[PDB]
């Protein structure tokens, strides 16, 4: 299936993390075709500077055989 | 298509594919002489299947606007007609729905919504290319197309 | 309405209702009595509202089941017309869509598609309802009552 | 995001300094502006679809883009970009209502550019059809409030530019 | 601001604004002019409730790190509760309490217990800057901006408020 | 739902318009929304305060709880006990904007007696410790100049009333 | 799910020995019916959106459970009504063509009549809306695969009571 | 079986068969007769599969638990045997190896070296037995069999 | 995608029918089958046969294997074999497709990233990719052991 | 992560031999090193708090990267900052404990640079509170314990560099 | 090591590592003297212990590919069973059989079968290392070594 490689920082600004439930913000990802305008939409919901998409699987102008 | 499906189930448990999968592409390979004959049939006579199928809609559905007065949405209606059944000539020809789903009949209803046409209009109409599928194909050929058709079908 | 999500969102981010707040829900319960005597006019116009509405509908939209030989489906339309006005009131009382959205348009799309009625015809129906609402209301009163009607509209405009 | 209020207050925070008298006007012409900001908004959320079925109509269709080899064949692209549009104008409300074009920013032009490119979407017909939605709305809200949501439909079209 | 928090609660759901969110809206901006005219009486005022309350809180408080004889420490003091008076004229300008949560009550007790205040003397200056405030400026006027007081003083009062 | 939406579900669901009954209680709600207001203003300014010294006098009366065989003995069971004070001020406050119950019907009576059962937490202290609650948020509301406290006194007795067991 | 191959398999696995003469016997006549079956899983998924449309109007519309106070009344319960018309359909498709009801007894009837009954959903009125589909689903396939079907919508009523 | 693989493709994306699917039902039930001939031929003439297989491979491998004299032993790796090909007949009429997998090659390992057997051991056993069934079907059975037989020795 | 699916997509693009040179590559494709099934047969039927012969007759017995090299440790030995069945399972699903567009889009991208990036060597990998062909060639013939040693050599191509 | 044993065991292992003489030299002064690391500890996790206090007084305020439009402004980013600085001193602590700064390699190190330039945090700023927090370690530990926490926090800031 | 699972455990709970692991910190220091004492004696008998453990594994397990006649292959086994008393003196030093583990048995069994011999006669080889070490080390150090022989058993 086609795969989208995504960097993104995705910072927190409702929550102060104690000491473990700071994870990382920074990160990169191979993010499926299917939910990469969810994942799009949810770290800019919460405030992702998204800096680096690129399409990690599969060709561009693809009338079939994507998946 | 129907091989790309058999190596994805392979690859979905990381495996080789099982006894059934060659089975059925032994059955998808000595039945491609006879999708192979109707995909030439389809686009020998996809005019003919245009222009009944498009006489049947409009003497079954006329408050489209496919015949509204407009030429250009007319003609438009006659190449989506030539379109669909290419796409169910591509879909015999691939073995699977595929190519109709990634082309045709996943985002239908929106778009067609879009464009403000009903879609039970554009159902009506699959069903008259559909019949007219049946008129022109044997009994096989026509139920190997009626498949697609009622895939089309289902997705309005 | 928005004192029921002034209160979720106090609820979400845990805390009080901040004064802010305090004041929208002032000026909510202000704005009051203006809503309840627009609704009190609604319940006083809503049938007359239904006639004309259906005959501007009949007129902007002839080929329509309502307009068929078949009384059946005039009369369930004709209800229907009658019960987005019911609820179109309520969503005036209210001052928001909750029982509007609650009612009539979640899942208004689902059920006339499992009618087959097309959605497009209601969407037009509900703008002739709208026309002749707004001319059964004074100027602030359409400011108020249109936006409810636009609202319905747009939950079927797809 | 920020809207109008939220540029003035952090513009004013981020010097230690209570908001000054030409920020006090700034906000003055901002709630002179809400009434006619939220009829617009609302006029927007009626005529969504009717927006995007022009707007598509008069930019993206009859041309080689819609037909086989375009961008908006094979029916599943042609709903992804009516899903672009339904989300460039919802944005573009939000914009206008907020008065501050940061929700752009943050929440299309941020990614949008990248994945079009990623995907090979053509960036150039995208901005030339949201200049149509722009025109579309400035033909059936007036001139003044269909401006200002122009305003940010500029944006979004600068931002992909 | 209003403005802000129904746009973020209307892009969650993926919806344009409901009608009833557009009447909260035209509300606030109805107010607005009135809530600018508070947020001038605070811009007016607020150097004098800071000067009365730190008086007021070393009078009453001695034990106070402004109270020990720097300078830079005092000069903080004041420039810490001038800053919370801005914040609330923000809240007054926004019509919500996000410029004081978002800017100064969210990880504001980490933030002192860090830098070594103790928060209890910080509660009891907050107390008096309200005192002062509820005096100097009016009685209207106070009804808008001691409530936004109130919310910054119930951040921190809450080891447990003393009885028997 | 408030008082305006439950009114309004309810005749939805029976399929009436609204006839001068409802506008005459939907107009009353409006009239009273002024005091509703004031007392969650009132409740947002003390309610550390209200929730606090509510706890501490019935730990007064109720000795037990403190007491080392009490269900609020340590100060995490103490924090605790007080957090669930600060729970039900707030979302009674939640109920005093609304006027209606359904707040505390959706989010403080949804399992409330089945959590209080699986750790052993005692019933009645709570449902004590919220009178003193209302009785507090009463006489501040008197002493701040509201007349009627009628609408402050109907949220605490519904928690009351729905944890409460049948003697 | 246990298709009727699979059923089979296990009770001669629990005896123990290979699939007993009768057993090849009843294996024999689902792998005969299965053509037929196919014929009439591919009618049901053509048809499904008019098979509970019509079965909807005959046993559900113009009734007082369409009326205020009725449970189809605010369209998302409506619609809520033809998803579990959609779900009834498709599983006992998924039965008739697997040819056991082991999927009806595991995807739907466990535990359907305990959450009806919390939702307050008429289990009467579903079981006349079921065998209401029966009688549709027969109308266009003809008695045989009709009947065949209807087995699983008589299980599916059975389940219900 | 593959049927129930194919209702469960059909679920978990809320659609309907696809024509494509209803024709891998087709195909298996035209044979399924086939299938119950070659069940047939192994319920037949398992008990010599299993004294073959055991014969060959006691001759390939001495060093086992079912040759160290213990007869309940090698009565244990006969039934073992015996109830695998009954496995592998089961795979042959259900279309698919989803029966021989959950009755004998799920928690196949972990059974097996609690009974501190080693595991090539019944690997290569497996190896003789299908041996044993090539040497005793017709090539197309020989080729079916042969397959759940190979999927056993990729379980082990 | 695969050979049928590359053939409608170029006739998708060009927007007409597969015409007689595209029907031709589909015959051949139709052709083959048959023959790549049995292959498919005997790849699935002793694939870690293979993958032991190769390690064998290419890995083994250089320092690669021995201390600071990078099968050294049980699980880089296990994680190599784990590659080496991952390439011979996807050549494999190649040949059943006709086209490399599998290993173009599942094995091949950020491999050679990966493997330089934690010190694998692409020489010896290559090494014994090639002989797994050699070995496939070796098991099923000429014929079939060309086609599937031509994504091998596809393989090989994208690792280097 | 890996500990100075650890990294003697695996050069070891990666040459195929057993621990030689400069080896096991080298895990002798680790092992005669581990009372005074294991009692640095104790003291780093027991005032954990106050390290950080005398830190970011000693670097931090009272300079404008704490002002309006700074980094450490409205009080959530400063008690990022804090929570920050504390992560820091515990996993020098780890490192410091196991004699190797594997686990800051892996854990700390490993893209913070790159997310601090995508959250514009100033690198020269926490680089000399870390510096700070080295010279608060060295005072409140000692010369020699506290140059070997140093070490570790010298690896912080070159990975940081 | 003893010391990195220790400072792993005080992670991924963001704590500090607690009295009782600065305890075995401290102790497992104390620990040190013995632990090299008994890398040194591995260390310096290790010929004869892989000398002794052939012998006695070659007298009991003679089906095995290493007294197949090939030198080869037997300096190989002889290589493997000096590395794996090798990690086990590593897993002595320490103090865990993470070196152990993570160097000769995560992908143990794998390897072996893709080397094709047999699992259980590795097993019957370490076993007789094992009494080895128990010939040539006191009780204490016996135990400690044979820990590690232990986990070797469980792995094959
Ligand atoms: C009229 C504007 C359009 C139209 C209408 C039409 N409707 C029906 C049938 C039904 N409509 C409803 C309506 C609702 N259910 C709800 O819960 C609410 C919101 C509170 C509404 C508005 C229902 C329940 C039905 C079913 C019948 C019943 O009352 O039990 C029909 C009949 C369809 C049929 O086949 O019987 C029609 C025709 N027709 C038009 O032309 C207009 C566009
Ligand atoms: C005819 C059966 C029905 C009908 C047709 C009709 N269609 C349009 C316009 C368009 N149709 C399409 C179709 C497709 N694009 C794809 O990618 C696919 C799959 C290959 C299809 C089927 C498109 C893109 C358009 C837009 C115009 C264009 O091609 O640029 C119209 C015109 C509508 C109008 O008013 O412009 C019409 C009339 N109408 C009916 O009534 C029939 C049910
Ligand atoms: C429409 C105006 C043009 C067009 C569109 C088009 N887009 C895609 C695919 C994607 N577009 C997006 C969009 C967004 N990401 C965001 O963050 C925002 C929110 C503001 C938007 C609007 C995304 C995420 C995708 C990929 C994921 C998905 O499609 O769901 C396509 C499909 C490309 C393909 O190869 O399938 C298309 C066609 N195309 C045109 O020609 C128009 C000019
Ligand atoms: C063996 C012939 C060579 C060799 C191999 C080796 N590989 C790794 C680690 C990885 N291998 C891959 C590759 C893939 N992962 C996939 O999912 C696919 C299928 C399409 C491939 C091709 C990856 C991503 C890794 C890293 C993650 C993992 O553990 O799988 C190692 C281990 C390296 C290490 O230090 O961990 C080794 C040893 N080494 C040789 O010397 C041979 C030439
Ligand atoms: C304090 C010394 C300096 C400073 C701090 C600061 N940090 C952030 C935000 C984050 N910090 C982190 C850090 C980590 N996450 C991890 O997993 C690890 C190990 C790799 C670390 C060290 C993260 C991920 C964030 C973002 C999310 C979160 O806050 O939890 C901020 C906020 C910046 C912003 O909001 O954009 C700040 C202010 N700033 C200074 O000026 C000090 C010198
Ligand atoms: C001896 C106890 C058993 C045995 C062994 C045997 N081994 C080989 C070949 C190899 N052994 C290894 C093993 C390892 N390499 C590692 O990095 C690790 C972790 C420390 C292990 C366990 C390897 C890699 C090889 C390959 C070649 C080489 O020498 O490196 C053989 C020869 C195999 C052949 O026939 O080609 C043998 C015989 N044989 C027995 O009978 C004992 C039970
Ligand atoms: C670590 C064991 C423990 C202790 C000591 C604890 C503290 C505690 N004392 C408490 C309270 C007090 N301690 C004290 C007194 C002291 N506590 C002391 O340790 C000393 C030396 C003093 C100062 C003289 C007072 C005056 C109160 C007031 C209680 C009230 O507000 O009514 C409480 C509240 C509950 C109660 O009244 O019993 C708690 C929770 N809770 C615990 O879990
Ligand atoms: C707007 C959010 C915000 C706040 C409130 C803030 C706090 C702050 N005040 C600070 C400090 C002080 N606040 C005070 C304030 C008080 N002294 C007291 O005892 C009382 C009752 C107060 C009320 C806050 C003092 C004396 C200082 C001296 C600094 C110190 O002891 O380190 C600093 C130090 C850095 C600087 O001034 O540049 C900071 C970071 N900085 C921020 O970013």
């Amino acid at each position: 299936m086609r795969m989208f490689r995504v960097t993104a920082c995705v910072p927190s600004q409702t929550r102060i993390r104690t000491q473990r439930e700071l994870q990382n913000t920074y990160f990169t990802k191979l993010v499926p075709y299917d939910n990469w305008f969810k994942e799009q939409q949810r770290i800019q919901k919460m405030g992702g500077t998204i800096v680096k998409v690129e399409l990690a699987t599969g060709r561009r102008g693809a009338n079939t055989g994507l998946a | 298509s129907l091989v790309t499906e058999l190596i994805l189930s392979a690859d979905s448990e990381a495996r080789y594919p099982a006894p059934k999968e060659l089975r059925i592409f032994q059955d998808f390979v000595k039945t491609g002489e006879q999708r192979v004959r109707i995909a030439k049939a389809l686009a020998a006579n996809e005019e003919r299947i245009v222009q009944n199928g498009s006489q049947k809609f409009w003497e079954r559905c006329p408050n489209t606007p496919s015949n509204s007065g407009v030429d250009r949405k007319t003609a438009s209606c006659q190449r989506d007609q030539g379109w669909y059944v290419r796409l169910i000539a591509y879909s015999i020809l691939a073995g699977s729905e595929r190519p109709l789903e990634d082309i045709g009949t996943v985002g239908i209803k929106e778009m067609y919504n879009n464009l403000e046409i009903p879609i039970r209009n554009i159902a009506e109409c699959m069903r008259c290319l559909k019949e007219e599928a049946m008129a022109v194909l044997s009994d096989e050929d026509a139920q190997e197309v009626a498949a697609y058709f009622d895939l089309i079908i289902q997705s309005l | 309405s928005v004192i029921s999500q002034v209160i979720a969102t106090a609820d979400r981010e845990v805390r009080y209702l901040s004064k802010g707040e305090l004041d929208a829900i002032n000026r909510f319960f202000n704005n009051g009595p203006q809503r309840l005597r627009i609704v009190s006019i609604l319940n006083s116009n809503a049938e007359e509202i239904v006639e004309k509405g259906a005959r501007r509908f009949w007129q902007r939209c002839p080929i329509t089941p309502s307009n068929s030989d078949n009384q059946q489906f005039q009369a369930s339309c004709l209800r229907d017309q009658a019960w987005f006005i019911r609820l179109i009131s309520y969503a005036v009382a209210v001052g928001d869509v909750d029982p509007l959205e609650a009612s009539g348009v979640r899942g208004v799309r689902e059920m006339y598609l499992s009618l087959e009625v097309p959605l497009r015809s209601v969407a037009l129906c509900m703008r002739s309802l709208k026309e002749v609402t707004l001319a059964m209301l004074s100027r602030e009163d359409a400011a108020e009552v249109g936006p409810y009607f636009d609202y319905l509209i747009a939950g079927l405009m797809p | 995001m920020q809207d109008a209020i939220t540029t003035l207050i952090n513009t004013s925070d981020a010097q230690g300094k209570y908001l000054d008298d030409s920020s006090l006007d700034t906000l003055q012409e901002y709630f002179r502006s809400g009434d006619l900001r939220a009829k617009a908004a609302m006029t927007i959320s009626a005529n969504a679809s009717t927006i995007v079925t022009k707007t598509v109509a008069k930019s993206l269709l009859y041309t080689d883009i819609t037909g086989p080899g375009g961008n908006m064949y094979t029916c599943r692209r042609y709903a992804a970009c009516i899903r672009d549009m339904d989300f460039f104008l919802r944005y573009g409300t939000y914009a206008m209502l907020a008065g501050d074009a940061s929700i752009l920013d943050e929440r299309v032009l941020n990614g949008l550019k990248e994945t079009y490119n990623s995907l090979g979407v053509p960036v150039g017909a995208t901005i030339r059809a949201v200049q149509a939605m722009k025109e579309v709305v400035n033909d059936m809200l007036g001139a003044e409030a269909g401006k200002e949501v122009g305003y940010y439909f500029d944006h979004i079209c600068s931002g992909l530019s | 601001s209003i403005v802000k928090q129904i746009i973020s609660n209307a892009d969650e759901e993926l919806r344009y604004p409901t009608p009833g969110e557009l009447e909260m809206i035209r509300s606030f901006c109805k107010t607005g002019a009135s809530q600018i005219q508070l947020a001038k009486t605070l811009e007016s005022h607020a150097p004098t409730i800071v000067e009365r309350g730190t008086r007021k809180f070393w009078q009453i408080c001695p034990r106070t790190p402004s109270n020990s004889g720097s300078p830079r420490k005092t000069e903080a003091a004041q420039r810490d509760m001038s800053w919370y008076i801005r914040l609330i004229s923000y809240c007054l300008l926004a019509g919500n309490d996000q410029p004081l949560r978002e800017i100064g009550l969210l990880g504001m007790k980490e933030l002192y217990t860090n830098i070594g205040i103790p928060l209890d003397n910080i509660l009891q200056y907050l107390r008096c800057l309200k005192a002062e405030a509820i005096a100097l400026l009016s009685e209207a006027e106070a009804e808008a901006i001691i409530p936004y007081f109130d919310q910054i003083i119930q951040e921190l009062v809450r080891p447990g408020p003393s009885y028997f | 739902r408030d008082t305006v939406t439950s009114l309004i579900s309810n005749y939805d669901t029976t399929g009436r318009y609204l006839d001068r009954d409802a506008i005459d209680s939907l107009q009353s709600y409006f009239i009273t929304g002024a005091n509703r207001v004031k007392v969650a203003a009132m409740i947002s300014a003390n309610a550390a305060e209200i929730s606090r010294e509510a706890g501490k006098k019935l730990f007064e009366v109720v000795p037990e709880l403190i007491r080392p065989g009490g269900n609020a003995y340590t100060t995490r069971r103490y924090a605790a006990c007080l957090r669930d004070m600060d729970y039900y001020l707030r979302y009674s406050s939640y109920a005093l904007v609304a006027g209606n119950n359904d707040v505390l019907m959706e989010r403080v009576l949804q399992g409330l007696r089945e959590t209080y059962n699986s750790l052993g937490v005692p019933i009645a202290p709570t449902v004590q410790g919220i009178q003193i609650m209302k009785e507090m948020v009463k006489e501040r509301a008197s002493d701040m100049g509201v007349d009627d406290t009628s609408f402050i006194d109907q949220p605490f007795d519904f928690i009351s009333r729905e944890v409460s067991e049948i003697s």
